[PDB]
C-alpha cells in the first residue's frame, strides 16, 4: 500500500507508466539475480 | 399471578420540537445514510470480485485456445529448443554405459510402466 | 512578442520567482499543485483574466514562511494530485498482484496435466 | 383414482425437482451448444479458408517478420536503452563517461 | 529502480 | 456517526483546513470573530488491516452553515510539531496532521 | 480468507478441518492397537 | 548405478522428450500474454494504439527468450 501510494502521490496517464515501470524493474531484478547465480 | 405495571410508567414522553436545531433527520439526508450503509456493506466483496474476475478472465481466453489447430509450423520456433539453441554434444563425459539408463529415462518419460 | 510568432506545443511557462509573487498578489494566480521529490517546486495556473489568458507555469520555491498565508489570503485553490477514484484504482492492483499467484500454480498444473494426458502426440 | 392420485404427487414432486437443478442443466445445454458448433464441417471450412489467408499473408510479410523476430529489440532498441542506462548512472568522470564504455 | 528512487526514499523519511 | 461515500463528496485540501482552523484558534494572530461555525468529524479507519481499501492516517468530514459537506484527508503527519507550536511549516505541502492537532488543541485555551 | 489468501490460513484450515472429521485418526489410532 | 551419472554429461543422458515437454507447457502458459496486455491497457487517445502493439510483441519475445537463455 505505501509503496503504490508514493508514487501516486508524488509524481494525463503517467501514474500507469511509473507503475508498469516499477513492476518491470522488479520482475527482472529477481531474474537476472537468478541466472546470474545459475551462471557458476 | 402476576403484578401489573402502568404503561405510561414504561415509554418515554417528548415531542422533537424540544430537541436542538438539527438534530432531527430529514428522509432526504436518512436515506443517504442507508445508501452508504450498503455500499459499506458490499464494498470489499465487490473489489476482490473485480480483481479474481480479471484472472478468471484471462484463463477462459487461455482455455479457448485449446492447442495447436489453427497455428501453422513456424521456422523462427521449432518445437526442440536444442536445435534453436544449437546444442550437441562433445568428445568427454560419453561413457558406453550411458545409453542404457538413457533408456530408462525415455521409458519413464513416455510413460512406459515396465522400467 | 506573441504576434511576430508561429503558435508551437503548448509547454509550460517559467516564472522566476518574483513575478509569481505579484501575480498571486494582483488576484491572477487561481490554481497551485506542488511537486517535486523534496516539494519546492509549483505548477501555477492562472485565471482569464490575467494578461495573456490561463496558462500553465513552473516556479521554483527557496523555503518561505509566508507563502502559505498570501496564497491563502488571495484565494487561491492549492491541491494533490490524488482523488478517491486514484487510490482505489491502486488498491484494485495491489488485489491483482496479490492473487496472481495461485492463479498462476493453478494454470500451471491444469497445462503439465492436459499436456500429459488430454492431448498428447498423436502416436 | 388413487394411482392417478399418486401420479400426480409425483408429477408436482416432478416439477419441484426439475425446476431445483435448472442452473445446472443449462450450464449443462449452454456448453453442449458450444460444444457443438466446433465439429461441424463448417468449422472445417472455416479453419481451411484461415489456412489460405494464412498462407497469402506469410509470402507478403517477410522484412516484416525478420525485422519484429531478429532486429527489433536485439540490434535497435536494446543498445540504446543500454547506452543510456549506463551514462544515466556512473559519475561524471573521463574513465567512467567514455573509456571504460 | 534508480529514476524512482528519490520518490520511495519518502518511506524512509529522507531526501 | 457512519461513515461518508468518499467518492462522491467534495474535497478540501489540508491547507485550506489548516488556514480555516488558524481562522477560529483565539489565540493567534490570525483570528477573526466572524467565523461561522464548523462542526469537524475526525475518522480514522478499522478496516485497515482485513480487506482491501484500507486508507492510512486521518480523514476529517468538515460541515458548515449552509448544512453542506466537505472532506479533508490528512494522511501523511507532515512535519513533527509539539502541541504549543505557531508557526507554518515553509512550504504549504508539509502540512500533516501534527499541524491540525496543534490547532486543535489551542483553539479550546 | 479468500480477501487475503495465504499458506498458513491453509494450513490452520486442513488442521481444524482434520479435527472436525479425521481426528478420530487418533481412534484408528486405538482400532489398530488392536493388533499393535 | 550412481556413478555412470555422476561422473558423465547431462544434455547426453538427458533425452530430448522431456525438453519437449516443458517447453510445450511453458509456452502454452505464456501464450496469452499479448491479449490480456492489450485489454488491460485500453481502459488523441488513438496515438498510443501502435505502442501498446509494440510493446505487446516485445514483451511476449521477451518472455520466450527468457526460457531460452535460463
Ligand atoms: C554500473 C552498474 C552498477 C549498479 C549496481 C548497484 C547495486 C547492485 C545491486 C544488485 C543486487 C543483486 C544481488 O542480489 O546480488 C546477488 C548477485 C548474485 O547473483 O550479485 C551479482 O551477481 C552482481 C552481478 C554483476 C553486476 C555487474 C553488471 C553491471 C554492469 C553490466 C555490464 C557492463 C554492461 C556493459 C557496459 C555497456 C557500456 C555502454
Amino acid at each position: 500500500s505505501a509503496i503504490i501510494k508514493s508514487i501516486n502521490n508524488k509524481t494525463s496517464s503517467e501514474k500507469e507508466t511509473m507503475q508498469l515501470l516499477l513492476m518491470s524493474s522488479s520482475i527482472l531484478l529477481h531474474l537476472c539475480a537468478i541466472i546470474s547465480l545459475v551462471s557458476i | 399471578r402476576r403484578e401489573a405495571i402502568p404503561a405510561e410508567l414504561l415509554l418515554v414522553k417528548e415531542d422533537p420540537s424540544k430537541l436542538p436545531a438539527g438534530v432531527l433527520q430529514t428522509r432526504e439526508q436518512l436515506k443517504q445514510a442507508q445508501r452508504d450503509i450498503n455500499w459499506a456493506g458490499k464494498r470489499e466483496q465487490v473489489f476482490a470480485a473485480v480483481a479474481a474476475g480479471w484472472h478468471l478472465a484471462s484463463f477462459a481466453l487461455n482455455l479457448a485456445f485449446w492447442g495447436v489447430e489453427g497455428m501453422p509450423p513456424d521456422r523462427y520456433w521449432p518445437t526442440s529448443p536444442r536445435i534453436r539453441l544449437q546444442i550437441r554434444p562433445g568428445r568427454y563425459g560419453n561413457m558406453d554405459g550411458g545409453q542404457r539408463v538413457y533408456m530408462d529415462y525415455l521409458a519413464r518419460s513416455e510413460g512406459v510402466p515396465l522400467n | 512578442s506573441v504576434k511576430t510568432a508561429w503558435r508551437t506545443q503548448e509547454v509550460l511557462r517559467e516564472l522566476s520567482y518574483t513575478q509569481l509573487w505579484a501575480l498571486v498578489g494582483e488576484g491572477h494566480v487561481a490554481r497551485v499543485r506542488f511537486y517535486g521529490p523534496e516539494k519546492n517546486k509549483v505548477m501555477a495556473t492562472t485565471r482569464a483574466s490575467a494578461p495573456g489568458g490561463e496558462r500553465l507555469c513552473k516556479v521554483v520555491l527557496p523555503p518561505d514562511p509566508e507563502l502559505l498565508d498570501h496564497l491563502v489570503s488571495n484565494g487561491v485553490v492549492v491541491d494533490t494530485g490524488v482523488t478517491e477514484d486514484d487510490r482505489l484504482r491502486a488498491s484494485l492492483l495491489v488485489q491483482m498482484l496479490r492473487y496472481t499467484v495461485p492463479f498462476m500454480v493453478i494454470s500451471g498444473l491444469f497445462w503439465m496435466i492436459h499436456t500429459w494426458i488430454l492431448d498428447p502426440l498423436p502416436n | 383414482p388413487l394411482t392417478r392420485a399418486v401420479l400426480a404427487v409425483v408429477r408436482v414432486r416432478e416439477l419441484l425437482r426439475a425446476l431445483l437443478l435448472l442452473p445446472f442443466s443449462a450450464v449443462g445445454g449452454a456448453v453442449a451448444a458450444w460444444q457443438g458448433l466446433f465439429n461441424s464441417q463448417r468449422y472445417e471450412n472455416f479453419l481451411m479458408s484461415e489456412g489460405e489467408r494464412i498462407w497469402a499473408w506469410r509470402n507478403r510479410s517477410e522484412n516484416e517478420r525478420w525485422f519484429w523476430e531478429v532486429f527489433a529489440w536485439d540490434r535497435l532498441i536494446f543498445p540504446i536503452l543500454v547506452i543510456v542506462a549506463w551514462e544515466y548512472l556512473v559519475p561524471n568522470h573521463l574513465v567512467w563517461a567514455v573509456l571504460a564504455p | 529502480l534508480a529514476l524512482l528512487t528519490p520518490t520511495l526514499l519518502t518511506l524512509t523519511g529522507q531526501s | 456517526e457512519v461513515e461518508p461515500d468518499w467518492r462522491s463528496l467534495p474535497a478540501m485540501s489540508p491547507a485550506e483546513l489548516y488556514a480555516g482552523l488558524r481562522a477560529r484558534n483565539w489565540t493567534s494572530a490570525h483570528y477573526d470573530p466572524a467565523a461561522e461555525p464548523w462542526r469537524l468529524q475526525v475518522f480514522s479507519c478499522d478496516y485497515k488491516h482485513t480487506g482491501v481499501t484500507g486508507w492510512p492516517g486521518y480523514r476529517v468530514v468538515v460541515t458548515s452553515r449552509g448544512g453542506r459537506r466537505r472532506w479533508v484527508d490528512l494522511a501523511e503527519e507532515g512535519e513533527l510539531v509539539q502541541l504549543t507550536e505557531q508557526a507554518p511549516p515553509a512550504s504549504p505541502a508539509d502540512i500533516g496532521y501534527s499541524h491540525v492537532f496543534a490547532q486543535l488543541y489551542q483553539a479550546y485555551e | 480468507f479468500l480477501m487475503q489468501p495465504s499458506w498458513d490460513a491453509v494450513t490452520g484450515a486442513i488442521r481444524w478441518g482434520l479435527e472436525r472429521s479425521g481426528l478420530p485418526e487418533l481412534r484408528a489410532l486405538r482400532d489398530s492397537l488392536l493388533p499393535e | 548405478g550412481f556413478l555412470v551419472e555422476w561422473s558423465s554429461d547431462f544434455i547426453t543422458i538427458i533425452p530430448e522428450n522431456v525438453d519437449i515437454y516443458i517447453w510445450n507447457v511453458f509456452s502454452k502458459i505464456y501464450r496469452t500474454i499479448p491479449l490480456s496486455f492489450i485489454s488491460t491497457t485500453l481502459g488523441q487517445k488513438m496515438v498510443a494504439f501502435p505502442i501498446l502493439l509494440s510493446l505487446s510483441h516485445l514483451l511476449h519475445r521477451r518472455i520466450l527468450y527468457l526460457f531460452d537463455t535460463l
